Formats: C-alpha cells, structure tokens, sequence
DNA sequence: CACGTGCTAGCACGTG
DNA sequence: TGCGAAATTCCATGACA
DNA sequence: ATTGTCATGGAATTTCGCA
DNA sequence: CACGTGCTAGCACGTG
DNA sequence: TGCGAAATTCCATGACA
DNA sequence: ATTGTCATGGAATTTCGCA
C-alpha cells in the first residue's frame, strides 16, 4: 500500500478510473469486466509473477493466465517479459521460433584448382580392409577424386593428397574441422607445399556442401551398382569416379570433365563437337563456358527470420547435448559479422567462435 | 588429317633399373602426345602386372584413344593387349630398334630421362619422396614450339606453382 | 537399315525434311545445328539408351545429352524414359522429387475419454531405478498421465492402465506399433475392458502427435527442473504431471484441466471465475466450451505434391536400409485410399499394409 | 455462503483389517464432497506412511481444498500436518466418536462399507483384484437426490461403463 | 534365434 | 466521435518422434 | 484396417481509456 | 585419460 | 505469318552431412 | 578467422517443322 491513493479516488498514471478501486480482506481489489481482481503493490509483484511461471516455466501468455485468475495491474505482461528474460533455465531449453537468415550462395571459384572440398565417406562396409573414402571435389570444375583410406587419419589423408597434387596443386583447401583435417601436422603438409587451409564452422554440414552433395551421388551410384551383390566397393571406386566426373549436370550443360580439360577423353559417348578448332581455339572457348555458368542467387528471406548485428545476445546450441539436458547454452554477445549468416561470438569459455547463424538463436527479450 | 588434341596418344616407357628407394627399382613414363604432359608411377618392376596397377590409377582420372610404346615384354604381353582392348584403347608399337615419336615427346622423356638422373646423384638413392616434385616441374616446364606449359594446354589456365 | 527411304528422299513420320540424310562408314547420319549424328534403327536404340544410361545411373537430362554427344533421331526423350520406368536400380534407389499431400488436422475427440494417446518416453537416465514413461494423454482435454516404468512392456504398461482406468474407461485408445502395444497379451486386456485399439501407420510418428507433442512439454519442463542438479526425474513426474495438466493452451484459453473437470482444483493461481454459479450451471458451460474451441484446418497444398489414386504405382520407404542399400522397396499398388493422407497397399511380401504417404513415393514413369 | 462444488472437501478414512489380499490388510476411501466421487487405495496398515503414499498418486491428478477425516492415528500425526500444510490443504476433524458428514457423504461411505463386504464373501479373499471395478461401480452408481452419477458430476459427460 | 517396430546410444581421430 | 497506447490475437518455427 | 501438434514471442491487429 | 568434432551404429520388446 | 507438337528449360524437393 | 548443393522428372514454356 503506497500507490494507495486509488482508495481515496486520486489518480495514478497508468490505472484507469471508470472502475472502483476498493478494499477487502487487507487487499486493495478492483472491479473488473473479467471478474474481481487484487492488485498488489510494485514491491509485491515480481515475485508473484515468478511463483506463477515457476509453475511450469511457462512462456509470455500462459504465465500471464495464470496471474489472470487472481490479480489486475497495468501492463501486466511488461514484467513478465522482463522476468522470462531473467529465467536462466527457460533462456537455455526453450527453442527459437526464428528461422536463420536466408542462404548465401558463394560464387563458384574461378579457375579450377582455385578451391579443394574435402571430406571422409565411412564407415562403409568393410571392402579388402578398407573402411573410408576421402573424396576430394574440385571447386569450379567439380571434377572429384576418390581416395579408399583404412581409416580417416591425417596419416592417410596426407598419403593421397599427394597422389594428388602430381597433378597440380591447389590454392585453397577447404574442410570440415574432421580431427586428421585440423592437426598441426595437416597444417605442416600444407604449408610446406604452400596452400591455404580454410575451415568450415562447426556442426555445419552445408559449408562443405560441394564434397556433401558429391558424396550424395558417390553413395547414390555405389548402390545402383552393388543392388543384388554383397556390398565391395572397393573395386568400385575407380568405376565410379571416372563415371562421376564424366556425368553432365544439366543446368551447366557440362560435365567435370569437360569444365576441367575443354574435350572429353576416350570415354562412352564421346563428345566431339569441338574436334576441328586448334587446340587453342579450344581452350580459349573453354575460358568462355567457365565465366559464363549459370549460378543460383540466395533465395527470399522466410517472414520471420533474424540476422545478427554486432552486440547482440545470442546463443549456442549445444554441441552434444546430454539427455534431458538443455540445448542451448547461457547468453553471449556478436563481436564480428563476417557475413549475414556467420558470425564470431565472445564463446561461453570464453573464446572466440566463428559459428553458424544455424547453430544461433538470437536470445529473447 | 584434323588437328592434333589431349588424349588422343599416350606415349609410355619404363625406365631403370634404379638405385633401390623403397623397393622401387622402375619408372613408368606416361606422357601426353600433343601436350606433352607427363605423369610417373614408381613400379618394382616393368610388368604388364605393375603397368596395369598404375595405368588405372592414370586411366580413371581420363583415357587415351592411343596407347604407343616400344617392343618391350610387359607392353607386348597378352595380358596388356587384353587389358587395351577392354577400354577401347587403341594399341600402336615403335617397330623395333628404331624408336618412334613427333618431335614434342622425344624431347621430353628426354627431359626426364637427365632431370631423373640429376637429382639421382644431387639427392642421392632416396628419389621416391620426390618424383611428385619432378613430375610438377616437368609439367610446368616451359615450351619452345608452343610458348606455353604442359600444365596450361592441359587444364588451359596458369599453374598455381610456375617454374 | 529398314526406315531408310529417307536415303533416296522419301518422307518418313516424326522425321523432318529441312535437313539432308546421308551415308558414311555403312552409317546413316544427319546434318544438324548441333552438328553431325548418327541416327540408329529402331533395332539398335533401346541397347543404345541403355548403355548411355548405365554409365552412371543416369537421370533424363543427364541420360539424353550422353547420346546426344554421338545420336540424333525422333523424340529420343521419349525411349530414354522409357528406359527409366524399366531400371530396377533407379527405381529403388533415386529420391523423390514429390512431396505429401498436406497434412489431415482430425477432429479433436468429442468428449473426454474417447480417445487415449500413449507413447513410451526413453530409455532414460537410470533413477530408482525406472528408465521409460508411459505418457497417457486424453483426446479431446490434454489431460495427461505419467507412468514410471522399468522397461516398456505389455507387463508393465496394463499395470499402469489398470491404475488409470479406476477413474473412468476410454472408448478407444490409439498408439505406435510399438512392440508392447501390439502384442496379444494388450489386444486381451484390452478386449476385457472392452476398448478399441486403434493403431498408427508404422514409422510415422506424427500419427501419434498428440503424445509425442506432449512427450515435448514434459522433456522439456524436467529439463528446466534438472538444472545444475544431477538427472532424477523419478520424484519429479508428479511434479510435472500437475503442473502440465494445469497449464494455460494459449489459443485455447484453457488448462486440460479445466477441459476435464470446468474447476480448477486447489493448485496455485487457481481461476474463481465460475464460483456463483451452481455446479449444473457450470457443468452445462463446460459442455459449451468443450464445442467451440479452436480448430486448424489443414493447409494448403504444396506446389508439387502428389495424392494417391486405385492402383497406383507406388513405392515404400525401406524400414531400416542397410548401408550403401537402397531406400525403396520394388514398386507396388493402391488398393485403398482411406483417405487423402493413408493408403493400403499391396505390400511387396505380398501383403496388406496400411502406410502413410510419407513412407511413400510414386513410382516414376 | 457461496454453492457446493468438487475438490472443495475430501473426506477420508480406513477400513480394515480385512482378509490378506497379497499383503493388503486396509484399504484407504477417499469421497468428492460434493460429486461424492469415490478414490481406493489399498495399504498395507493405517499409516501415515501409506495415507501420504497415496494422497500423493490422488493429488498429483487434483487437489482439495480441504481433508476431512476422523481422530485416527494417521490423520492426526505430525506427518500428516506436514505433509497437508505443504500442499494448502486445510485439515477439518471430526469431534472424536460422533462422526461428520452430509447426507451424500454418510451414504457413499456405507455403499462402499456393504459393496466392498459382499464382493468379500461372494468373490471371497483375493479382492484385492477387484477394488478398480469396485470404484468404478460406486461412481457410476446412480445418485436419488441428485439424479446424476458421480462419473457424471465430475467429468460433465456419460461415463462409457453405464452402471 | 532372426524380424518388425520404437527408442538412444556408439566409435572415429588428434590433442591436451 | 477519433486518436495514442495498451492489450489481446495472429502465426511460423521448432521438437516430439 | 486410418489421419500431426501446440508452446512460444515478435509482429500484426483489434479493443480501450479518454476526449 | 577426458574433450571437440565428424561419422553409424546400438538396444528395447513380443512373436514366430 | 500462326498453329500443333516437339523439345528444351524451369524448379522444388530431397539427401549429403 | 567465413559462406549450401545439384540430380531429378512432371509442369511450364520457349523453340520447330511446316504452311
Ligand atoms: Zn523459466
Ligand atoms: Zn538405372
């Protein structure tokens, strides 16, 4: 009772008068279209707000509902937002409903052998002791190279890469930050022959979505082709990746191949179409087709997404989550954009990520 | 006829034996006939059995129409012939003693046959470890005739390691 | 060589004239835009498109433009999917570029206690030594029961329901094929009691949405309530059964609770609202809320989404693919549509199945 | 005051001993006040101990405003204070050996008395089986001053086991 | 004992 | 009436599987 | 012989206190 | 040896 | 020209994680 | 310090053979 002058009929900003504010029991109630209610004093309603969300950590309305039932004062639902932006447990298991900002689509590399993908298929079933796949995807080109390892180890990751770079060697590799991929000793090899190592963030599959989506169609033809038989692929590997590079994806018109070498080799179906021009009235054309490939621009942003902006709150979703665990960890803040859609955050340890807007939920209130 | 291209000859030769690196004694030289490219596979010895081995690893990457070579056993074998015609590779033999090429290739797996021998000598009985490093070298060596490298009529842009 | 007058100039259907049709090598070929073609008797093309196709598996586009390399005759797309609709590995292993018809929204329940939802919820973290929960939830209110069980058994899942049905016995009640749930020793009890048991289609979840959507409410609540405490759910199902039955659905405007009983029980904030009247006054507003309470429809359609006519080509998500396995079955055929979202099928065992059509894909071609 | 309504009084007490039903010596009535719906809970002995154990599986679905029950042993423990302060639920006694209800209450609690004894010497000492059908019966048991069924008053709707 | 159906584990590698 | 602020409703986005 | 669901919190929108 | 990161196993139950 | 049939392009839906 | 991708097959649409 100290805004209490309701009682004597003065008025207070914020309450309205074309009710009666009385007094019962000890409580000062108040006449309500809804029913009769209690408003209590500043000092009473915090902590009644958060005995009623306490009840089952409740979200904005139905924690608002609850205190319906008993009591009326303005803006009501003003301090309980203010509280669920205080509850540590409710900030930290209850889900987003924002959806991540819309994609980016990054330019195709420029040159083949600009840019590598790589990643490990496997466990496969055991195939002459061997039991992964490096695959390594081109960037332009997506001409891909498949490598049969007994397990994936920088060890073994290094043995074909080298296999490999007799071919020529790449400016850039890119991967997913696998255990063999982010050891000192990859770091060694790479910079030895001097290429840039450039890393995926975490539990992000899309960003090494190039070696992914080849992968896809890896698995995809290894089965076609081993329907019927026990699965040894090993045999299969070279079938398959000479198949794979010699395959046209039908919005480019072209095959790895082709975007790799301007003629086809001496396989099936051989294209011949550019046989009378010198070879350099070849690969000039070739220059041509690799500037000129269709490529897709990021699609509209969904109604009700959100994109970071420097010193913001925003969360963590949890790497492995433990069982009736919460999934996201406590609040941090933005300190570097790198782009609408990743982000370097002051990290709950408290370093510096560079994460996925995925794996963030901006924080609420 | 209709002008020269990759891939439409192959020009292979074993070389050694070699001082013993790792148990690799021999060198398979395959060589681009219109680029001059040229790729190398360690064998431990010059038979049809290690030629396959290695001309897949090579012929999974893309295949030649024509694959041209002297009389030698492992070339010559049945085994070979049947393995070539399974792929629709085209098999042309340097009739014998008298060795056959265009100018590009003689010169070449010249080229290689000193670049090999120097760092033989200069870095000595352990070669295997770097004939990567030759094979990039010899690839992106420099051409007269065409004033351009094996690496750029091949993948048609600049190298991302020039020599 | 039979089709061939058009060597002399004769006109042959579905071959254009604009062009000149000449001979080389013993090779009929023609002059195109593309270039020059071989054009194959109608003997020679099925092989042709054949070994294009299997060179990776191919898809139309992808298939066509190998053979386009070398071949030119009438409506070659139209032999090459024809080939597609014959290609065993394709047809079980190829996604689907179809999505479901959109989702049914049933009606609620009409009363409380027409139908019961059970699920079995873990295992989970050992406490006293129980690992699952029996969730039973009713239809029509939400009202929901939590069971601590040691192992998700027909033994242990009538000993639960037998407590339960001291209050009152459900009309029907409806699960997952899960393993206790279909076994004799259920159907019996079941029948005893008189009760329909009512079955989802398998490995669709969302046919047991209204568990699994409260299975949600509850993890998530014990998480909230686990915090910084190590997990012992075992004394907290009380708790939490309670506090979810009386908790506010929001575009409801009410507990479970009150949808069961139309008073709050002597629980925290409890709502007064309806005191003065009689509790025959207050039974019949019940009876009225119960009718009018919000319902969603379904939405609409996707772009390209298909639904399931009579005897249909169909085919049914493989159970548990191995590795490197397809994913669908050999293709089947719809007998009955029991509705626009659930098919029976003749199974390829060959039985009678009632699947969902998320389990299913339209045989292509 | 203001109209009867449900949860707003429980009475309850104990009944036994009776016939070992696999250890089951007593059983524990628990009666709406107002709908004079019927809850059992068959307990070893007439404990605090086995009332809470109980009362906790009750009043996890709903809770009463008040318990009323007679002076026995249980129901007047400090446990038992403690364990109803705890949940707001106010503690009413009946004035010892002249016990107190309503008219509904009196009746409902004699059904149940008879209706348990004679499914006790009919159906004779495994009963223990048989309490769930036993409530069921006594709330689907057809009200003479209210002309509604307990399973009626409390759900608002026909039960689906008519009695 | 392997098979159908509804759940979470588990193992890999390199580094500290 | 009509205007600003409050209050209630709208809804898509996720987690249950 | 069967079928998705609903807490949640910014945003959109309809109701309110006062002239 | 436990921890971070990129993969598939695994176990349950009731029935045949 | 303009009209029917063919042929090529459009694209959303899934699987790679 | 970094970022999703592309085979696929009905459907939509633009090009073609012939007047
Ligand atoms: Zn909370
Ligand atoms: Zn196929």
């Amino acid at each position: 009772a100290e805004l209490d002058q309701l009682l004597q009929g003065h008025y207070i900003k914020g309450y309205p008068k074309q009710y009666t504010y009385f007094l019962e029991d000890g409580k000062v109630k108040v006449s309500r279209p809804e029913g009769v209610k209690i408003i209590p004093p500043q000092s009473d309603r915090q902590k009644i707000v958060l005995q009623a969300h306490n009840l089952a950590h409740t979200g904005r309305e139905a924690t608002l509902l609850k205190i319906a039932n008993l009591y009326w004062w303005p803006n009501m639902r003003k301090d309980v937002v203010k509280q669920l932006g205080r509850c540590q447990q409710c900030l930290i298991t209850n889900a987003s409903n924002k959806a991540s900002g819309p994609i980016l689509r990054p330019d195709r590399p420029q040159k083949p052998f600009d840019k590598f993908f790589i990643d490990y298929i496997g466990p496969l079933p055991p195939s002459q002791g061997y039991l992964y796949v490096l695959v390594v995807v081109d960037g332009m080109t997506g001409f891909t190279w498949l490598y049969p390892t007994k397990a994936p180890s920088t060890s073994a990751t290094v043995k074909s890469l080298n296999v490999l770079t007799s071919i020529a060697i790449p400016k850039v590799i890119h991967s997913d930050q696998g255990a063999a991929f982010t050891s000192s000793t990859f770091a060694e090899w790479a910079k030895e022959r001097g290429i840039h190592l450039e890393f995926s963030t975490p539990y992000h599959p899309q960003s090494s979505g190039k070696v992914e989506r080849k992968n896809s169609d890896i698995k995809r033809l290894l089965t076609k082709l081993l329907v019927g038989r026990p699965t040894k692929w090993y045999d299969l590997l070279p079938v398959v990746q000479l198949a794979l590079n010699n395959t046209y994806s039908p919005v480019l018109k072209y095959t790895p191949h082709q975007l790799l070498f301007g003629i086809d080799s001496n396989t099936p179906f051989a294209n011949q179409d550019t046989l009378d021009l010198t070879r350099e009235e070849e690969l000039s054309l070739l220059q041509e087709i690799r500037t000129s490939l269709y490529h897709p621009s990021t699609p509209p942003a969904s109604s009700r997404s959100w994109s970071p902006v420097v010193g913001q709150l925003v969360q963590e979703r949890v790497a492995r989550p433990a069982s009736l665990r919460p999934r996201w960890h406590k609040p941090s803040t933005v300190l570097k954009v790198l782009n609408p859609r990743t982000v370097v955050i002051l990290d709950h340890l408290g370093n510096n990520r560079t994460v996925s807007i995925d794996n963030l939920k901006p924080t609420s209130h | 006829d209709r002008p020269q291209k990759p891939f439409d000859k192959f020009f292979i030769d074993y070389i050694g034996p070699l001082p013993p690196s790792q148990g690799y004694l021999y060198v398979l030289v395959v060589v681009d006939g219109m680029t001059g490219f040229t790729w190398l596979y360690p064998t431990k010895a010059p038979s049809t059995s290690a030629t396959v081995k290695s001309l897949n690893v090579l012929t999974s990457i893309a295949i030649p129409k024509v694959i041209h070579s002297d009389q030698g056993a492992a070339f010559t074998s049945s085994t070979f012939a049947e393995w070539a015609k399974e792929r629709g590779i085209h098999l042309e033999f340097s009739t014998p003693y008298h060795p056959q090429s265009s100018g590009k290739v003689e010169r070449k797996n010249s080229d290689i046959k000193r670049l090999l021998t120097k760092l033989l000598v200069g870095r000595p009985t352990k070669w295997y470890d770097l004939l990567p490093v030759v094979q990039l070298a010899l690839n992106n060596t420099y051409s007269p005739v065409l004033k351009y490298t094996p690496h750029q009529l091949l993948f048609g842009i600049d190298s991302n390691t020039p020599f």
